[PDB]
């Protein structure tokens, strides 16, 4: 398989294997046991020109797996703020919908990456989509402790 | 029950463990070098606390440093009062973890902690009569989070009649730089509630809004911090470094303050508040000192105790001052918020009061406030870290080095019954 090597390529970070691996008609977007491409991983494990050169090789701007994440979950929530700011350049998704009801602006918010939430918002980021457990996005910040968290919720 | 060894690991522990010693080498009266050079004896009357005696006025701290990186050791040695640490006692690894609990509890850990155990042990063969073990650290790294665990797992199977006390700090996405933390926090905790006895909880989120809001300080530096917990430590530490009834020893120290053996994670909190090298003009008062460190405003853990209730409660004064005056403030806060303690244990605000106040400061006062309202912060922490455990991101790093991934869950369901403990003993009536 072409896909295996692609896969562990963008998640381990290299400049190589995601040049010359995609030019043997490597699959761009070849997923593993439960649905995670190599741009899940590239804009996940923190890297950057991979998901430059992945994103204008035809990978999909909004792709999901078995409990419904997409490459802005696993970018707003880790933490990497040009891998979020380019994520939404090309036209990602701020409203997703996962088995457990968060959205991206969820995860930023729990894991406090505040500037995430900055851009995540001025992107239309919906303060009224709520999860499993009927809470908001402006009811992540009431209830963690965070007041910096609460005044980008109502600004 | 007299000789605490001291025990100082990670970035974080062995930084903080620095300033402590600074801070306590200064008050007891022993110059950079290691001679007696103080004025009252007050401050030798239990000096062996923390000191062996090499003979001929040397004042060797009883104490060992770790690290896995093999670095650390220079910040030691540019510490002023750092060539006063034993020779033998500096122990420190070449590897490093770089922000992995699992490579410093089943990995190279597991390599260092036999030569730890051995100059611990020539550590005890050398005490009169040993109380327990000290520890210092952090939980959102590597090094301390896992080695730590693993050392008081030991220790603990080694000596198990001897008080457990860990002065552990908090990660936040306030100072951390990356996001592994909240997996080795659940670890520690896991590890922390089954394993230890004392423990003292620092929140960076509360240092930061102390650093920023009050200090002023709005670029704030990683020593900024540093300067905090020292003066905690040095506070609650005086009833252990000093004579008096009150709180003689550890023993006694936990058991006015344990109610359950799982809830032993204390809020500390001091006032007044001062930046490094500023010493007060309007020195504070005494009502103003119990009215904040009583408040939130003051607290070292991001933790509102007015949500919660206070189980036991340790306030400790230093300086000169009247005596009446700080029982009856005590008192005072008592009854004026009987609300906010639980009437079913009663008795439970013991004060005692230092003559030697700290430095910098005439009057000071420390706080020790095992809350019900701590919960508050293992819900975030919860939230952090289910929010990244169901996703499984970075799992290969610790199961990857013989763990078992469970081993996580576990200790989500451990954490998750904690807080279901902490909410429980939060609305029982004395019915
Ligand atoms: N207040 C304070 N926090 C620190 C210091 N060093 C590290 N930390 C915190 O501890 C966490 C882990 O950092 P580090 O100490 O390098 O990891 P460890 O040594 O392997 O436990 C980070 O999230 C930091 O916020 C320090 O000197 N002071």
């Amino acid at each position: 398989d072409l896909g295996k090597k692609l896969l562990e390529a963008a998640r381990a970070g290299q400049d190589d294997e995601v040049r010359i691996l995609m030019a043997n008609g490597a699959d761009v977007n070849a997923t593993d046991a439960s649905g995670l491409t190599p741009l899940h991983l590239a804009a996940t494990y923190g890297h950057l020109e991979i998901v430059e050169v992945l994103l204008k090789h035809g990978a999909d701007v909004n792709a999901i797996d078995i409990m419904g994440s997409t490459p802005l979950h696993l970018a707003a929530l880790i933490g990497h703020l040009e891998i979020v700011e380019v994520l939404l350049k090309h036209g990602a998704d701020v409203n997703a919908v996962d088995t457990w009801g968060d959205t991206p602006l969820h995860l930023a918010a729990i894991m406090g990456h505040l500037e995430i939430v900055e851009v995540l918002l001025k992107h239309g980021a919906d303060v009224n989509a709520q999860d499993k457990f009927g809470k908001t996005a402006f009811d992540i910040s009431i209830d963690n402790g965070n007041e910096d968290l609460a005044e980008i919720l109502q600004k | 029950m007299r000789e605490i060894v001291h025990i100082q690991a990670g970035q974080c522990g062995n930084q903080i463990g620095a300033k402590f010693w600074e801070v306590i080498s200064d008050e007891h009266g022993i110059d950079p070098t290691g001679s007696y050079h103080g004025d009252s004896d007050l401050q030798l009357e239990r000096i062996n606390v923390y000191y062996n005696e090499a003979t001929g006025n040397k004042y060797v701290p009883r104490a060992i440093l770790v690290d896995l990186e093999p670095g650390t050791m220079d910040s030691v040695r540019s510490g002023p009062f750092g060539q006063i640490f034993r020779p033998d006692n500096f122990v420190f690894g070449q590897s490093g973890a770089g922000n992995n609990w699992a490579k410093g509890h089943y990995t190279e850990g597991a390599e260092l902690v036999d030569s730890v155990l051995d100059v611990v042990r020539k550590e005890s063969e050398s005490c009169d009569c040993l109380q327990g073990f000290q520890l210092t650290h952090s939980l959102g790294g590597g090094t301390g989070s896992g080695m730590g665990t693993l050392l008081i797992s030991k220790i603990r199977e080694e000596y198990p009649d001897r008080i457990m006390n860990t002065f552990s700090v908090m990660p936040s996405p306030k100072v951390s730089d990356t996001v592994v933390e909240p997996y080795n926090a659940t670890l520690s905790v896991h590890q922390l509630v089954e394993n230890t006895d004392e423990t003292y909880c620092i929140d960076n989120e509360a240092l930061y809004d102390i650093c920023f809001r009050t200090l002023k300080l709005t670029t704030p530096t990683y020593g900024d911090l540093n300067h905090l917990v020292s003066a905690t430590m040095s506070g609650v530490t005086t009833c252990l470094r000093f004579p008096g009834q009150l709180n003689a020893d550890l023993r006694k120290l936990a058991v006015n303050m344990v109610p359950f053996p799982r809830l032993h994670f204390f809020m500390p909190g001091f006032a007044p508040l001062t930046s490094r090298g500023s010493q007060q003009y309007r020195a504070l008062t005494v009502p103003e000192l119990t009215q904040q460190m009583f408040d939130s405003k003051n607290m070292m853990a991001a933790c509102d105790p007015r949500h919660g209730r206070y189980l036991t409660v340790a306030a400790i004064f230093r300086g000169r001052m009247s005596m009446k005056e700080v029982d009856e403030q005590m008192l005072n806060v008592q009854n004026k918020n009987s609300s906010y303690f639980v009437e079913w244990i009663p008795n439970n605000v013991k004060t005692a009061v230092c003559d030697i106040p700290p430095r910098g400061l005439k009057m000071s006062a420390t706080f020790i406030g095992n809350s019900t309202a701590i919960q508050e912060l293992f819900k975030r922490i919860s939230e952090q870290f289910t929010a990244m455990f169901r996703r499984k991101a970075f799992l290969h790093w610790y199961t990857g080095e013989g763990m078992d991934e469970m081993e996580f869950t576990e200790a989500e369901s451990n954490m998750n019954d904690l807080v279901s403990e902490y909410q429980q003993y939060q609305d029982a009536t004395a019915d």
